[PDB]
């Protein structure tokens, strides 16, 4: 049906770009904004920043403490997903979730997730 | 009645008859369903549940069956006009029934809307009765907050004498109180006995509003609510309206249509009627246009200042009868101006062409000596 | 703005009534959506608006409540069905989720 | 154009400028005359306008300009300018007693009389309405229904009562709070008393609502009240027609001979157009604000008189909360008159030049066929 | 034809202006700018620079104005007012009933912190918030009577607490009423409770009225609770030659002769095609984007000119679309049938002046 | 139409608070203007409408009363404000002044 | 500032016609309508008669008893209102005063009044 699949993860010293990406399939990337969710080994979920699509010029909104450090962009025709990262922290070991938007008027619910990879740094 | 060699008629006089597909996309066959009948989804209507895109609006010129349970619908020619332009909603549930009302009654149902046999109710509200006796104070509200607006509808029923108010919402001096930011009103029942209607006395009076992103509306009541349970996201657009016609429906693909018919030629007039929908020429209220053979560009300009009109014969309530007068002569002068403008332009255009064919060859015969 | 939870902690039985609360701090106008997240594996959508139901969710699922007190009630629980679930405003921009419980 | 002010051989002016100045009848069918009353007072049944009674069948309606003393109990007629668009082409009418006034009230009182409306020295009341009042000392609850078994649609009329204070409620109704219901097929409303001091008009310090609805074929009234009711006592039985309406005019009245009419006086002439005034009733032709309009030596100017036609320019009159309908009113009426001036000064200033040019060449081609 | 090139020609369309806002003929207009015209009339707390003005040519108005109305409420038939309110040539705000002996059993020193001045919470200067004194809101009856042959605008305001309690502790009554009659006129307001969303953070409301008086009557004021009562009124004097129009145009110190949304006119051509709302005897409007005759004209600009011879756009509520579209439609037609009769007119008046001379020519060649 | 007034009369003290009203037969809808006269000389105008002041008055003097019953105040008197002082009506045509009153 | 200074006032026979007349300085003269008051001794104010500016067309409104007596005219461009009385009595020995209107929306209340003259028979 809808298969989310993330690869791209590994480790890296606290000083490096480290690149995600996110593979999409089973319906139309066009019409479905997608976000990234970080969550912590023994802390609670997370918002990083989110993405829509071509109908707001592709707007790109980002959560407070974790901004000028990340450009989230989507590559339509390949349909997959990038997140990046410069200057990392001793707060950014976790795993990072593809989670997709969904299309009603019943707010935000993120119908769908992902397997998920792994980020470490040291 | 001049005889001419090669003559063009620039007015129109065909149209196919039949109920075709605008560039594409069908409409919104309503068929026998008026728009005060489709949008409180009328039992007998549930064909058009899923149809959440069109082209334009097609009705039959005398709607069998709309409000199910007699009343007066409030402001109604104004929810014609909102509509009349709608691109394509989207129909989400904005109170659920399951969880929405805990403490009340949701199976109330009445005879004069039956199904099948079966009596049942509109599709889209819900008649609130108290349960175990009692009817609490019900206070809800809603913010709606993805940029789009959301049309609400919701009712007040008038019973037919005491005893049965007394029966169903436990009250005698009931109200209803919907408010919201830019939009504040009050409403109480009317304890009457009238004759006659559908085989029912008492009446329900609806009600509409549009809201706003950002906005939110509140309900209250102790009595005499028909609450919603679906709402309207709507997205608006241009080049829709409604039209009233009969003809039967086909796979054709046109680029106009009108009440009677659809045009296939590119001819810069028509008379089929003066209402249209879509890209297709103009109107002229005559019966005999020709400019004997410049001409293709001179009926630019004609219709250049002439595309500028709706044309839809804005419904209008029997108390607003000043309305519908000075609505039918700013129209009937309109047209008949243009239809004057037109043909005297063709009488104007030919004269000159013929004396330029004739000081053509004198032109000639001029240089011939 | 922050969302809680309940008590983080919890033992099930089998075919018992286990519901679980989710309080918010400030009024969200019926935009909080349920999750289940199974160990060592994917995390799933329950449950979105207050009380509608997502395609292939078992008919033991549904929730109630307004304002700021809501619930996720579980009938007849299976073998299957044992996971840690958290909950998520959908109000304003940071969507903040919970802390989650331990089935 | 080009010229001006050329002196001609034979010219046929195509305006009309004189009336007889009179009003006069139409086809040979007697006017509605309520010259000194007024349209209100004339529906309502004014005690100084009783001779208007008999007639039945009219053409039109005269008014003068400031129409004396209508309603003689002060109060707000309800939605009055719609009204007079209805009656602006009823051509007929039939004033049948809905409720005779010896049986239909055998429980309350008949005989009310108000100073304001005094008739020869003595006090009275309309003639179409009839104000109930207890009888001794109780006002029973009251219920009355009529059901249109005409096959025509009946105009009905009635009155709610605000009387100055606690004291004359009580003293003609006896109660507090009174309620007006009136509820048809499809028409529902529930009237209420307000009661207030008042600036003095007409020496009383009270007042009267009167509100009216207008009935279907087959469909039934229903009158409902306990207190604060001016019963109807007469109904209409409308019967709609064409080219009518209430013209405003100062004229005498004669057994003139005429064939249309207009306000200032009534025309009869051929040209195919007039400038005396805009308002115009009955088979006469257009009008065109000029001054003097002519063509040089029948068919070349019917154009404009096939296309003008269908325009009737009677104001209707707009309330005093409505200065956004008669600006829009007024630009829709200026307007047209005005394009319709250059489509005519134009329709001529044309075809008398071909006419020039044509002699010209008629006679140059025979000098040519003689040399 | 098409474009083609001709010895002579005056363009009798007009697309230049000096695009200052400027004196008409030599008296200041009314410059609201950072306030609207609900703020102005009601006196708002910071729209006190215009109380001293008191005659103008015309009246302006921000695009977008920012604050009018301080609390929260819905002016009853505002639109009707500004159709009003266009055609006044000057008027004379003089304290109806003054503060000081007026109402000497309650309590008038009454603000609101959503109408705050310099900091410190204000209220309007044309109203009074009336409250009652010691714990008693006595029975109030206050009459007016105009006898000097000018028409007077009165405006109050009835107030609609958000909630019981605030009701109690202000007019110590549950259920009152506010009622208003005159010679042709009658009312009777009441409160509603009840709970709404936060605008400028405040859940209350009050409802502005207003009625027009005429000379030689008599307005009556009845009320025992929820009653904002007036405090100055108006002494309107109707004249001709002003409007309302929208502009964001700098002011500057000129003298010219009509004015429009974006500038002032200094030509004697016959037209122009910068706006067709404008204000003074000045060209006319065609939409044209380049007429011209070749060089009769004189006439043929003064023969059209004077059968055209105001596009208002009177602005209406969210709930008239049928208004609207009726008015767009009977506009826009106006404005198109006439710049067709002007077009067509230069083809016939152009091509005329050609055999003009070629039969002057022709008569040469005989002669 | 017709004005009476007070006592012909009064004696003022240097210090007290003296009062004189002027009562209408008919009603004055609230125009009832104040005047001063000092002995062998013009008069002067204190008062309009009915409690508004004229430029150049003292702050001391005020009215009060709407209907058909006014009255003038004066607080903390001084030697120098001896006069006489009369009301007029400013509603209707024949215009009536008052009855004097010498301080 | 604003004074009004007056004569013409003298002892007369009951048949004369004594025109009175007044002076006015500190204002313009075009734009304000003024009156006239005569106190006999013993005899409360009264009121004579009342001159309007050009936007009443000069009207000129009388008491009743003065009626079909007195005429007022006004000399704008000398700015000096003169009165002319006829036809005398043995009732009219009074003081009089040049009063000036005064334009605001309360009413009339004649705000500036002259010295008085002395008119005996
Ligand atoms: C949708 O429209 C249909 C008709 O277009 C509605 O059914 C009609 O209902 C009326 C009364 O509810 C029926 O009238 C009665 O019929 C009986 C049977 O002949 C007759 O004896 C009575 O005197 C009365 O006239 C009418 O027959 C019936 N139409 C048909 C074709 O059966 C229906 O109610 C509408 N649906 C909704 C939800 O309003
Ligand atoms: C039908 O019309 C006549 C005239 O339009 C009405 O009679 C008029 O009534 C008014 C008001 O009562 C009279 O005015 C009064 O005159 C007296 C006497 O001078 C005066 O003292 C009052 O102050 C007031 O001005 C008027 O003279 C009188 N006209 C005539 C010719 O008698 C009559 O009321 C109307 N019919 C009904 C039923 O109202
Ligand atoms: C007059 O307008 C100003 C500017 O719009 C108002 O000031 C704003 O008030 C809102 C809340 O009321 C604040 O959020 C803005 O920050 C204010 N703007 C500035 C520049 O300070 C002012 O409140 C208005 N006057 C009144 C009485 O409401
Ligand atoms: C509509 O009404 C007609 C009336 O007889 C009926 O025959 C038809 O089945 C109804 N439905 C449709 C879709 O036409
Ligand atoms: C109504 O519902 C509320 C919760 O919304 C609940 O607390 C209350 O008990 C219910 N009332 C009854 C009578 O069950
Ligand atoms: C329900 O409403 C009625 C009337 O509006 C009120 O008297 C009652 O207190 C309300 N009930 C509650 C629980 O507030
Ligand atoms: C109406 O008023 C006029 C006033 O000119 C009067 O002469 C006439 O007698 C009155 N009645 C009728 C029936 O005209
Ligand atoms: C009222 O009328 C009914 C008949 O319609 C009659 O029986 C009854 O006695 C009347 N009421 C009185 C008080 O007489
Ligand atoms: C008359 O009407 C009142 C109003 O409801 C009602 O209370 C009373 O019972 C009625 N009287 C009769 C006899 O029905
Ligand atoms: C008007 O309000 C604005 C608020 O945007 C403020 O910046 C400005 O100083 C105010 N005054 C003027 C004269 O613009
Ligand atoms: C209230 O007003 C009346 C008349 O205006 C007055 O007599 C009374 O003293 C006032 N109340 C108080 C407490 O002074
Ligand atoms: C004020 O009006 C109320 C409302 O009817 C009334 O009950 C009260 O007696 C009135 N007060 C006076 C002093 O008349």
């Amino acid at each position: 049906e809808v298969q989310l699949v993330e690869s791209g993860g590994g480790l890296v010293q606290p000083k490096g770009s480290l690149k995600l990406s996110c593979a999409t399939s089973g319906f139309t990337f066009n019409t479905f904004d997608m976000h990234w969710v970080r969550q912590a080994p023994g802390k609670d979920l997370e918002w990083v920043a989110r993405i829509r699509t071509k109908g707001n010029s592709y707007a790109t909104y980002y959560a407070a403490s974790v901004k000028d450090r990340i450009t989230i962009s989507r590559d339509d025709s390949q349909s997959m997903l990038y997140l990046e990262m410069n200057s990392l922290r001793s707060e950014d070991t976790a795993m990072y979730y593809c989670v997709r938007e969904g299309g009603h008027y019943y707010g935000y619910y993120f119908d769908f997730w992902g397997q998920g990879t792994t980020l470490t740094v040291s | 009645n001049v005889t001419v060699t090669h003559s063009v008629n620039l007015l129109e006089d065909s149209h196919n008859g039949k109920l075709c597909l605008l560039k594409g996309i069908a409409p919104l066959q309503l068929g026998n369903c008026s728009v005060a009948g489709w949008i409180l989804g009328n039992p007998e209507c549930e064909l058009l549940i899923s149809k959440e895109s069109w082209s334009y609006i097609v009705e039959t010129p005398n709607p069998e069956n709309g409000t199910c349970y007699p009343g007066y619908f409030a402001d109604y020619e104004e929810l014609r006009e909102q509509l009349s332009s709608v691109s394509s909603f989207e129909r989400f549930e904005i109170f659920p029934k399951e969880s929405s009302w805990p403490n009340h009654t949701v199976t109330g149902v009445s005879a004069s809307c039956s199904h099948n046999g079966k009596s049942s109710f509109y599709r889209n509200l819900l008649w609130l009765t108290g349960k175990n006796g009692l009817y609490p104070n019900l206070s809800k509200s809603y913010a709606n907050n993805k940029e789009k607006e959301v049309l609400v509808l919701w009712g007040v029923h008038h019973p037919p004498n005491i005893g049965d108010q007394r029966a169903l919402y436990h009250t005698e001096n009931a109200y209803v109180s919907v408010v919201s930011s830019h939009y504040s009103r009050k409403f109480t029942p009317e304890i009457a006995k009238r004759p006659k209607v559908r085989d029912q006395e008492g009446r329900i009076n609806y009600y509409w509003t549009l809201l706003e992103p950002g906005d939110t509306i509140i309900f209250e009541a102790n009595g005499n609510l028909i609450a919603p349970r679906y709402a309207f996201a709507l997205s608006r657009g241009f080049g829709s309206g409604i039209i009233t016609s009969n003809a039967p429906m086909d796979e054709c693909d046109a680029k106009c249509q009108t009440p009677q018919g659809a045009i296939n030629s590119s001819l810069p007039f028509q008379n089929v009627h003066p209402v249209t929908i879509g890209e297709c020429p103009k109107y002229v209220r005559s019966a005999k246009l020709r400019m004997v053979t410049i001409t293709n560009k001179v009926n630019s300009v004609i219709e250049k200042m002439n595309t500028q009109f709706t044309a839809v014969g804005k419904e209008f309530n029997k108390l607003e009868r000043r309305m519908e007068n000075l609505n039918k002569k700013v129209d009937d002068g309109f047209l008949d101006i243009w239809t004057y403008n037109a043909e005297l332009l063709v009488l104007l255009e030919n004269e000159r062409t013929l004396d330029f064919h004739d000081s053509n060859v004198k032109n000639l015969y001029e240089k011939v000596k | 703005i922050q969302m809680t939870q309940t008590t983080s902690s919890l033992s099930a039985s089998l075919g018992d009534r286990v519901t679980i609360s989710c309080r918010a701090s400030q009024d969200i106008y019926n935009y909080l959506n349920w999750y289940q997240q199974q160990p060592d594996g994917a995390v799933k959508l329950l449950i979105y608006y207050t009380s509608k139901l997502h395609s292939g969710v078992p008919s033991r699922f549904s929730g109630s409540g307004s304002g700021t007190d809501y619930s996720l009630t579980i009938t007849n629980l299976e073998q299957e069905d044992i996971a840690t679930y958290f909950c998520q405003q959908g109000y304003t921009l940071p969507y903040t989720f919970g802390g989650g419980t331990k089935l």
